[PDB]
């Protein structure tokens, strides 16, 4: 079983380094969408406009 | 407009309505879902 020991682990020995080191799993960096391409974020400063009183809404991809 | 009524004793109101459209539409796409959108006519009540 010592003869698996990975021998750049035992180098720094006390002093790893964060590609050494096993990570929590996780996507890259995708940037954040536009605000104002919202599904509604447009069309309620458009139908109040028009008259309209508006309270309700749809929920959400992870239904809340 | 303007109205010329008889003289009272004491202070009275004058109720005038105005003859408005009330409408409401309402949907439910998803459960628990609701949702309103209120329009009244001419004297709406949303504006920006």
């Amino acid at each position: 079983r010592e003869e698996t020991v990975r021998p750049d682990l035992a180098a720094s020995f006390n002093d790893w380094t964060y590609d050494q080191l096993t990570q929590p799993p996780g996507t890259a960096y995708l940037p954040a969408p536009d605000p104002l391409t919202g599904p509604t974020t447009i069309r309620d400063k458009v139908l109040s406009a028009e008259g309209e009183q508006l309270a309700g809404s749809r929920p959400s991809v992870l239904h809340g | 407009m303007q109205f010329t009524v008889d003289p009272m004793t004491e202070p009275t109101y004058l109720m005038l309505l105005f003859g408005v459209f009330d409408q409401v539409v309402i949907n439910q796409p998803t459960r628990s879902g609701i949702s309103v959108a209120y329009l009244r006519l001419p004297f709406a009540s949303g504006s920006a």
